[PDB]
């Protein structure tokens, strides 16, 4: 498989970890009829920049 | 606030072409990938994300 990370940066404020995972995770079956990605093993982590 | 993300592709094979910033594939599949975050966080909200690396899996 294509292992794929990266780091996203949003607007100081309320978005937490779970938040951004939550997201993501909801566009799993999107990502799969829209990008044809099937998405696995989703790991997100805050980390200092 | 910024975020790690680690996720894997399960219907892409890696190749030789993902090894190599370079070729038309890793552009295409880095561009690609990153419209789909524009698309998941559309809100005002998100910025952006960085390079992607690719990893085999």
């Amino acid at each position: 498989s294509v292992v794929v990370q990266l780091t996203m940066a949003f607007r100081e404020g309320t978005i937490n970890v779970h938040d951004v995972e939550t997201q993501f995770n909801q566009y799993k079956t999107e990502a799969a009829s829209r990008y044809n990605l099937t998405i696995s093993d989703v790991s997100v982590s805050d980390v200092p920049f | 606030s910024f975020f790690f993300l680690s996720f894997h592709i399960s219907n892409l094979q890696f190749n030789s072409s993902l090894e190599d910033p370079s070729t038309d594939y890793y552009q295409e599949l880095q561009r690609d990938i990153s419209e789909m975050f524009l698309q998941i966080y559309k809100q005002g909200g998100f910025l952006g994300l960085s390079n992607i690396k690719f990893r085999p899996g």
